């Protein structure tokens, strides 16, 4: 467990 | 006909397919590189028949199949050359490649940019196969800079890190350099040959070559790491591991001397580029094997490493023995990139740790990596009967036995002993000695990717040398008769510098302090070379 | 101290002590940590040329 | 010479900054760790041989040749952490460090896929939005007139206020993001 | 590889290598002990601590914050700024 | 397929294999794997496309341009017949650069095809080589990048006088 | 005091009143349609054509003819024993010279 | 005894040797705690506006922007014809152009003069 | 060409009849219709050129800057629409009725058969271009338009007048078989100065180049796109038809402003490597990639004008690519500062791959049409003197060193703390720049049609 947001830009657009 | 043809063209499209895999995406890849990995695989084994068919009989053939521009008498047509150098450097890259992407599985398996990596290292693959495949200037020059443009985007990988982009940009300036000289070459073969074609090129067989043969050993000089342009191989080692593993060992640094023995009917006539590429390669194998005496990053002295032998291919090529230079290449591939592969899974196991002044005791730690990396050393040395006895020594026999510079040759025997010395220095830092590391050890090298990555190429160092040599026709006539002390040259130093440099090693151990004298600060600082002309240079 | 007026348009721009942005504290917290550099400190003239990509100004121990 | 806090370095500090990293050119000289241990402790007593001189002035002489030595007894590469400024490893991951500004701009339909996440974002800008007003004039009061002298922060006072200048020093990237 | 430490490991290990140490009895060392009034220690061997935490942990910390460290709570407090613990 | 004449072939003469050893090699397996998967299907659908192309049967052609005056016969300063000239001296311009071409694919097949006794095999397709690149270059070389018939008219009158200058200094 | 001045406006974020904008117009179909228009007669009308148009150009300047031409005449004098070019490109019975 | 350190433009002397770092004197004491103040105020102002959660933009650099505009603004209303400049803009913008000229019309009166004799190599030069 | 024209002229009532909200989708749309139109263009022979009518006449060289005018107005209309979004309605149209009449005068510019009528095209293009710098230009003498027509068109009016007395007509179709050869003399010699140099100008040449770094910085988006992509190859058009009337003095006058090329072109390469401002820095490698083009056109060789046409195409491409890669910085940051936003990468991934292919055909990388220019030119030059290729091996260093060094400053290292405005890649710059490469991506496929008159 214990898993860590990924903080990336947005790669939606 | 219709087989081998099919079967070299279904090796570059089957290695065009997976960009367009990845380009035409829009889910989330379960495991694209080990589709990167299965193709690789599939395109070894695809172009092994052709390779077999020409163990066989020897045919060659040119696949002019597109014909794209003709500007008023040059037909600048999509073709392909398949004749022994293609034959030869293509499964053996492949095999290489093959090796470094299920070691890439394991030492890039944290980056969540893997697929970006994988997508780079490929089409580098299909930028170097587009090289060695060539048939005009053009597509060879296609290659050329397609080889130098992922040279830059795997330089600068961890592209935060302002080092990084420095030694690309480095390495960008240092190929372009190269690039002034190959673009005379063929401005000379258009203005005086009417053709980039090499068929033409061979058979109007120029007298005058001094012209177009100084730009192809410019263009060798910044391509293949020879002196004067040599310092961007040393700081491109920032990349990734398997960047400096694949493309800086095996792969793109030999495209340079590839250049040169494609060329070899031109320079075959000519004393004066034979003379040239002589004296710049014993220059060059003296002057990076030299730095490498002194280096504590491992990466740079494997660097150093394989520019060394960049230089003993360029002396090679100067003696006017062209197949000799490209076995050794094909023999050269295997161990350097196992030895760069088992640098990096020391680096991995002892947390991103380059300095070998902090290893040690990693005989019995990483029993694997201690095995190959032994046979890396040997088989660079020239162990007999191991893959690196099967052309480097051959070399030598055949530097001493002609019509040679002497100081040239006596620098090539100079720079053999300094191939046992830093290979022994590399042993003993490395695996030999007692624990310099931080106290957790995470040390494991218990991957099947690891095991079989570093397997096959050392099967290959133990038995593909023998099995090369043994599947060539003879295109020149070796030298086989000498005298005993002229036979035992290259052997006997070699043993030289094993001994000296185990005196230099097991004078680590006593307890004298010494100030380091204009040698050692003249080595360890790379010469002096990449001080200035770094600084004063760009300044001006 | 400002540039010698001579007439090669410096202006009233500082002469800094000429040291590239590797002889910078690496350790300090910077505003611009590739640079090495602080907000509305005056730049060098070749702050596009001292950058740690480019031409350095440290002491070599020869 | 160059810190942030203070404006320069004591004498003490001096010694402490030039016996370190003579420690750690010994090092680099001194591979092999029982010769380093040797050395190191060579190298203590003489640090010790001078420890209780009381003239300030004949100090800074010593400590003058003492750099003499050390220039003179450096190595051309010492050993340099991976993580540290001039390793091989030194700021790789900022190509990862993403800054946290970013996930306010976003597609609702991959802030769908985290909601909980989100959510529990949107209490740290509440946190910082209603905190921010109240650390200002508590730095406006508690700086003296003609600047803050120093580049040293104050903490918080009251229970329940956040100390000043907080955010981005609690919301940076992960070491490995 | 790279385990992620915790604090209680961290504490474990930083208190480890100080009872490795002859000037230090390991049943007088505590968490808030003091170097140089707990321990009566000189500032060269608040030097050469913390370069015993450097060698142990893998990274260097700078002199603005080595001359500063005085007890190993602010040892394992660094660690835990410059290593993010306890996510 | 093409002319044979136009582009000439010695007979390929292949021998026949005599296995020394008695290991039965991959590569005529391999042949024989290749003609059953591959040959046949490919040759099938080229059967059925060549037959779908056969039910409609239409040709085109090689445009023919007859002979017009050349620049030498035309007034001067008259466009409507100097175009003219100019046009032919331009599609036979485009013809002659063909033809250079098509001489560079004999000479670059002969090299590939004779291997490494090309300089004893290949003087034949070397001489024709240098024949019709020394008459390009005697007939269109330095016009510039404004070439026209005018141009090559007057580099072809200064080639005849220094060449009726060099025959009568010869008697 | 300075003249009376509106201030400056700040740049407008197109994300925030339409989370799916394609920065073509505020208005969202009007954005949307901006959007199907420029990819349709941008890349499905003028590239998609556009290349198979350039790829079947009859004969761009007459190059293959050219190739088929000279496929003719080497042919004629291969067999007449002409030689493959001459070094005059007119007939010099047809120059008339300046005299000397 | 030992070696002194000779500085470099290239490589400039080091913080150490340097004879004004181990100056203890009152007016260095008063000019370190002057650029302490400058730069613990322009830290407070840069820090601030960094941190202000109302400005969604970029925080103006006047040091920056001062930068810009001296690099391409104030290049000709500070020029003066003087000696160092003239025979600066005279060595630097018309001398390397008369090198090339010369340079360039020596090799092509050499080329074409090999070529009007006939005795340049031009057998397979047919491109151009 | 009149089918062209037509529908050029027809995109004024399309742009002022429309609706409030209609007039960037119509406008657009059409505008695409007619670049779509434009391929009829390449009914090109080897022989004749596409002779339309006594007025107007299309070979392989015009056909090319024809094509990429014509695609270059839905592009410059994609590139404006953001900023022009807080102006007023009906500057809005104006802004757009400058474009279309800028569009017009240059669609009949290439086309003109006469000189004299390609003159007063030539000369009023500058109308609609001077209007969009000054008036949607965002910031702040005026001699340089007096130096321009000095030293410029008016010499050029003189001498056209002075040929259309002489010859009898200014029609270049005449004048392909009318055409004189121009001996040694003075008065010849400030002929061909005065039938050159306002080209030289408009290239730019180097000594006269300085015009050009501010008026790209002084532009808006759509005003840098049609100056760097079509109106400096007005001078390269006019010096390909011009050079046919000055000969054989060409031959020895164009000994000096080679030289003035040859080293201007490492000269502005260099100055590249030494930019704060990213539109200045494309302006210069503008400037130092014209410099081949007129090195070329000067040499008159073949080769050198297929390289200067395909050097002239792709380097519009090219251009406008990196003016509008600018554009999307300076709509985020406000700022045109090179090492003010850095690493962008992290936060712009697809921006900054469309950054690496535009970086890598700024450097020409084969097989791009940059890199068949170059290479051709190179060719061409080599021909000319065997020494110039070290000037052109120095000038191919220099070309890859701030081509990646721009690539490196703003799209790599560690991103800027104090810049939280960085929006993601809207759908219309992704566009935008995705009709700017893969265009020159796909010449690369098939390049005859850009290799000029004489291929
Ligand atoms: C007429 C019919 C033609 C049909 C065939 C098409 C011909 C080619 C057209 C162009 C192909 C590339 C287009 C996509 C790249 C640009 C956008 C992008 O980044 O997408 C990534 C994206 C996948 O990545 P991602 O993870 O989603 O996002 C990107 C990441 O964020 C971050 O990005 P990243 O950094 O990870 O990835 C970027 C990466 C970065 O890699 C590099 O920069 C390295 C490239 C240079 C070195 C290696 C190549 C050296 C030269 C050798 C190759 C050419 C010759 C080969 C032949 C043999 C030798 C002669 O580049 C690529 O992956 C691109 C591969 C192809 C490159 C083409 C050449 C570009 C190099 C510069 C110019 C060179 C000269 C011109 C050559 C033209 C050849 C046709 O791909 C797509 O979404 C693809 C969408 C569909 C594209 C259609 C293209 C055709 C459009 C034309 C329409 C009309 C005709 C109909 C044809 C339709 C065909 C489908
Ligand atoms: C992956 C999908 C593939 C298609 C799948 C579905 C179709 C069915 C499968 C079979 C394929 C289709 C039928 C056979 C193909 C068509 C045959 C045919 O007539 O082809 C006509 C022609 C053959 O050439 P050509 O000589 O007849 O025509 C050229 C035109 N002239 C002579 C005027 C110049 O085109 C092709 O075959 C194109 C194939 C290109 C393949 C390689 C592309 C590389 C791109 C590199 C660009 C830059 C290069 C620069 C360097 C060049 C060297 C210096
Ligand atoms: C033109 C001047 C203005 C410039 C801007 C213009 C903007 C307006 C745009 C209008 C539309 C586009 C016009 C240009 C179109 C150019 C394309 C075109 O038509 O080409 C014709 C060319 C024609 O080539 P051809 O000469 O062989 O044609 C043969 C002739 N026929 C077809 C009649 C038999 O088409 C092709 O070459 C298509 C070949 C197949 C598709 C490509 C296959 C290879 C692709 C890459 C494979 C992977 C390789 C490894 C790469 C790995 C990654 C790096
Ligand atoms: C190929 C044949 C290799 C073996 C024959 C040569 C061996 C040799 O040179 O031996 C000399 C020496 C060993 O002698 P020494 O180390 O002094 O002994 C004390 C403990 N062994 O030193 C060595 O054995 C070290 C050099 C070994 C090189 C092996 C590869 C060649
Ligand atoms: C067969 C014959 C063989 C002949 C061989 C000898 C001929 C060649 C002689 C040497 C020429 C190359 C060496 C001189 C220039 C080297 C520039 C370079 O590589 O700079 C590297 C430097 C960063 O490197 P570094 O500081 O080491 O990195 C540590 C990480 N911070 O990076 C920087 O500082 C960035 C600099 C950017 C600006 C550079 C401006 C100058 C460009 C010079 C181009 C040279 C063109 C030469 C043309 C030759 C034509 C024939």
């Amino acid at each position: 467990g214990k898993r860590l947001f990924i903080i990336k830009p947005s790669g939606f657009y | 006909m219709n087989l081998f043809s099919s079967l070299t063209l279904v090796t570059l499209i089957l290695l065009t397919m997976p960009i367009a895999a990845i380009n035409f995406n829009t889910h989330k890849f379960t495991n694209y590189p080990l589709y990167v990995k299965t193709t690789i695989s599939c395109a070894f084994i695809t172009s092994m028949i052709p390779t077999m068919m020409f163990i066989h009989t020897g045919q060659e053939m040119i696949i002019s199949n597109w014909h794209w521009l003709t500007i008023q008498t040059l037909k600048l047509s999509l073709s392909f050359k398949m004749d022994f150098f293609s034959m030869m450097f293509v499964p053996v890259a492949l095999f290489v490649t093959w090796s470094i992407m299920e070691f890439s599985m394991w030492y890039m398996h944290s980056d969540p940019n893997i697929n970006q990596f994988f997508k780079y290292l490929l089409l580098f693959l299909i930028t170097m196969l587009i090289l060695v495949t060539a048939n005009n200037l053009f597509q060879l020059f296609i290659g050329w800079e397609g080889v130098g443009i992922m040279s830059f985007l795997l330089i600068g990988w961890w592209y935060g890190r302002t080092d990084a982009n420095t030694a690309a940009l480095q390495a960008i300036l240092y190929n372009r350099i190269g690039d002034i000289g190959f673009i005379l070459a063929m401005a000379w073969f258009l203005i005086n040959l009417n053709t980039w074609d090499l068929q033409q090129i061979f058979m109007l067989n120029p007298n005058d070559s001094n012209l177009p043969l100084m730009g192809l050993i410019l263009a060798a000089t910044g391509k293949s790491a020879q002196f004067g342009l040599h310092p961007w191989l040393p700081s491109a080692m920032e990349g990734p591991t398997p960047v400096s593993a694949l493309l800086h060992s095996s792969t793109m640094v030999v495209a340079g001397i590839f250049l040169l023995i494609r060329f070899y009917p031109l320079t075959e006539n000519n004393k004066f580029g034979q003379s040239i590429m002589l004296c710049l390669g014993a220059m060059t194998t003296l002057f990076t094997a030299m730095c490498a005496l002194t280096q504590n990053d491992i990466k740079k002295i494997i660097a150093f490493s394989t520019s060394s032998q960049l230089g003993l291919m360029m002396v090679t090529i100067g003696i006017n023995q062209p197949h000799l230079a490209f076995l050794h290449i094909c023999t050269h591939a295997f161990f350097k990139a196992m030895l760069f592969m088992c640098s990096g899974s020391i680096i991995h196991s002892l947390n991103d740790e380059q300095d070998i002044r902090k290893m040690g005791g990693l005989f019995k730690a990483m029993p694997f990596t201690t095995t190959a990396l032994i046979i890396g050393s040997l088989a660079l040395t020239g162990m007999p009967f191991l893959t690196g006895f099967y052309s480097k020594d051959l070399i030598i026999e055949s530097a001493n036995t002609s019509y040679t510079n002497a100081w040239a040759l006596l620098m090539t025997l100079v720079a053999t002993s300094f191939t046992a010395i830093y290979s022994t220095r590399i042993i003993f830092f490395a695996l030999l000695g007692q624990p310099r590391f931080p106290t957790l050890i995470n040390i494991n090298e218990n991957n099947p990717f690891l095991i079989n990555s570093i397997k096959r190429l050392l099967i290959g160092s133990l038995f593909a040398g023998f099995i090369i040599s043994n599947n060539i026709p003879p295109m020149t006539i070796p030298q086989m008769t000498m005298p005993h002390y002229l036979k035992m040259t290259a052997l006997t130093v070699t043993i030289l510098g094993f001994i000296l440099a185990l005196e230099i090693s097991n004078t680590t151990h006593y307890l004298k302090f010494n100030y380091p004298s204009n040698t050692f600060k003249f080595s360890n600082l790379l010469g002096y070379y990449p001080t200035i002309m770094h600084r004063l240079t760009p300044y001006m | 101290e400002p540039y010698p007026d001579d007439g090669m348009g410096y202006g009233d721009y500082p002469k800094l002590p000429d040291r590239s942005q590797q002889e910078r504290d690496p350790w300090y917290d910077w505003d611009h940590p590739d640079l090495r550099l602080n907000w509305g400190e005056p730049m060098h003239w070749d702050l596009d040329m001292y950058i740690r990509n480019r031409v350095d100004t440290s002491p070599t121990p020869v | 010479a160059f810190l942030p806090s203070a404006a320069y370095l004591t004498h003490q500090q001096k010694v402490l900054q030039l016996y370190k990293r003579a420690l750690r050119h010994l090092e680099s000289r001194c591979v092999h760790r029982d010769k380093y241990r040797y050395f190191a402790c060579l190298l203590r007593a003489r640090f010790d041989e001078h420890k209780n001189e009381k003239d300030m002035v004949k100090a800074t002489q010593l400590l003058r040749e003492a750099e003499k030595e050390f220039w003179h007894g450096q190595h051309p590469q010492p050993y340099i952490f991976p993580e540290s400024p001039g390793g091989t490893s030194y700021e790789r991951y900022e190509c990862y460090k993403v800054p946290e500004w970013c996930l306010d701009d976003w597609h609702p339909s991959e802030k769908a896929m985290y909601p909980d996440y989100f959510a529990k974002r949107e209490q740290w800008k509440k946190l910082r939005r209603e905190s921010w007003e109240r650390e200002v004039k508590q730095l406006q009061e508690e700086t003296p007139v003609g600047g803050p002298r120093t580049e040293a922060l104050p903490p918080a006072r009251k229970q329940g206020d956040l100390p000043p200048l907080w955010w981005h020093i609690v919301t940076r990237p992960r070491e490995r993001p | 590889d790279a385990p992620p430490l915790t604090l209680e490991g961290i504490k474990d290990r930083v208190l480890y290598v100080l009872k490795l140490y002859d000037k230090i009895d390991p049943e007088k060392l505590s968490v808030n002990s003091h170097f140089m009034k707990d321990l009566g220690l000189d500032s060269l061997d608040q030097v050469e601590i913390i370069m015993a935490m450097e060698d142990e942990f893998g990274f260097e910390i700078p002199d603005i914050d080595a001359e500063k460290l005085m007890c190993p709570q602010e040892i394992v407090d660094y660690i835990a700024d410059k290593k993010d613990v306890y996510e | 397929s093409w002319d044979k004449d136009v582009y000439p072939e010695p007979p390929r003469r292949t021998p026949a294999p005599s296995p020394q050893t008695s290991l039965p090699n991959p590569i005529t397996y391999l042949t024989k794997a290749f003609d059953l998967l591959v040959d046949r299907p490919v040759t099938l659908v080229r059967e059925f496309i060549e037959r779908q192309h056969a039910k409609n049967k239409y040709y085109y052609y090689h445009r023919e341009f007859r002979r017009v005056p050349d620049i030498t016969e035309c007034h001067e300063k008259d466009v409507l017949c100097m175009f003219e000239a100019e046009m032919q001296w331009k599609r036979d311009y485009k013809v002659d650069q063909e033809i250079v071409n098509i001489i560079q694919e004999r000479l670059k097949a002969c090299q590939q095809r004779e291997g490494e006794s090309h300089r004893q095999n290949c003087a034949k397709e070397l001489q024709q080589f240098t024949q019709v690149v020394k008459a390009y270059q005697d007939r269109y070389h330095d016009l510039g990048a404004h070439y026209s018939a005018r141009k090559c008219l007057a580099k072809q009158k200064q080639r005849m006088l220094a060449e009726r200058k060099a025959t009568k200094e010869a008697a | 005091l300075r003249w009376q001045e509106d201030p400056e406006p700040e740049d407008e974020n197109l994300y925030e009143k339409n989370p799916d904008s394609h920065g073509y117009d505020k208005d969202p179909a009007v954005d949307v349609w901006n959007m199907r228009v420029v990819f349709f007669f941008g890349f499905s009308i003028v590239l998609v054509l556009g290349s198979t148009f350039v790829a079947y150009l009859p004969d761009y300047r007459m190059q293959e003819w050219a190739r088929r031409e000279a496929e003719r005449l080497v042919k004629y004098r291969e067999a007449h024993g002409l030689p493959l070019m001459e070094s005059n490109c007119f007939d010099p019975s047809k120059i008339q010279l300046p005299e000397d | 005894s030992f070696p002194k350190y000779e500085p470099s433009r290239l490589a400039s002397l080091p913080t150490t040797l340097d004879p004004a770092e181990y100056d203890i004197s009152s007016e260095t004491r008063k000019a370190q705690a002057e650029r302490l103040a400058i730069r613990s105020r322009l830290k407070r102002e840069y820090q601030l506006q960094y941190n202000d959660p109302s400005r969604r933009g970029v925080v103006e650099d006047p040091a920056l922007i001062r930068w810009t505009c001296a690099r391409s603004a104030n290049v000709y209303p500070n020029f003066r014809p003087n000696t160092k400049t003239s025979l600066l803009g005279a060595l630097f913008g018309i001398g390397p152009l008369i090198f090339w000229y010369y340079v360039f019309k020596t090799d092509r009166d050499r080329k074409e003069k090999l070529i009007q004799e006939g005795k340049l190599d031009r057998t397979f030069n047919i491109s151009y | 060409m009149l089918k062209y024209i037509i529908p050029t002229m027809m995109l004024m009532p399309l742009t002022w009849l429309s609706k409030n909200s209609m007039i960037w989708i119509n406008t657009t749309l059409h505008s695409l219709l007619i670049s779509l139109t434009s391929l009829l263009l390449l009914n090109q022979f080897g022989d004749n050129s596409l002779n339309f009518s006594l007025t107007f006449f299309s070979d392989s060289l015009s056909t090319p800057l024809l094509i990429l005018t014509m695609w270059l107005l839905p592009l410059m209309l994609m590139a404006s629409q953001h900023h022009l979004s807080k102006e007023n309605l009906a500057r809005k149209k104006l802004f757009i009725s400058m474009l279309i009449l800028l569009q017009l005068f240059l669609i009949m510019t290439f086309t003109a058969t006469e000189l004299i009528f390609f003159y007063i095209m030539f000369e009023a293009t500058l109308v609609p271009t001077l209007i969009i710098i000054t008036r949607w230009g965002n910031q702040t003498a005026g001699l340089y338009f007096l130096f321009y027509t000095l030293a410029g068109s008016l010499p050029l009016l003189v001498a056209l007048i002075y040929i259309q007395n002489t010859m009898g007509s200014l029609n270049f179709l005449i004048l392909q078989y009318w055409v004189q050869p121009m001996p040694n003399s003075w008065s010849n010699t400030f002929m061909w100065l005065a039938c050159m140099m306002a080209f030289m100008v408009k290239m730019p040449l180097y000594g006269l180049h300085l015009w050009l770094p501010k008026a790209h910085v002084e532009a808006p988006i759509a005003g840098s796109m049609v100056l760097a992509a079509i109106l400096l190859k007005l001078g390269g058009y006019g010096m390909m038809r011009i050079t046919l009337l000055l000969n054989p003095i060409t031959d020895f006058m164009a000994y000096p402003f080679i030289m003035l090329s040859l080293w201007g072109m490492i000269m502005t390469s260099s100055i590249c490597l030494r930019q704060t401002d990213l539109k200045s820095l494309i302006a210069y490698s503008s400037v130092s990639h014209m410099a081949l083009v007129i090195v070329a056109i000067l040499i008159q060789t073949p080769w050198s004008y297929m390289g200067a046409t395909a050097l002239m195409i792709a380097h519009g491409l090219t251009s406008s690519m990196l003016f509008c890669l600018a554009n999307s910085n300076y709509e985020r940051v406000h700022s045109r500062t090179m090492i003010l936003a850095r690493g962008l990468q992290t936060l712009l991934p697809l921006m900054a791959a469309w950054w690496l292919l535009a970086s890598l055909t700024n450097l020409a990388l084969p097989p791009s049409i940059n890199l068949i220019g170059e290479l051709f030119v190179v060719m061409s030059t080599f021909s000319w003197s065997n020494i110039t290729i070290i000037l052109m091996g120095l000038n191919m260093v220099i070309t890859a060193l701030y081509s990646l060094y721009m690539l490196i400053t703003t799209q790599r290292g560690k991103h800027t703390h104090h810049i939280n405005n960085i929006l993601p890649s809207f759908t219309r710059e992704n566009a935008l720049m995705s009709l700017h490469m893969l265009p020159l991506l796909l010449l690369s496929l098939n390049p005859k049609i850009i290799l000029g008159p004489l291929y």
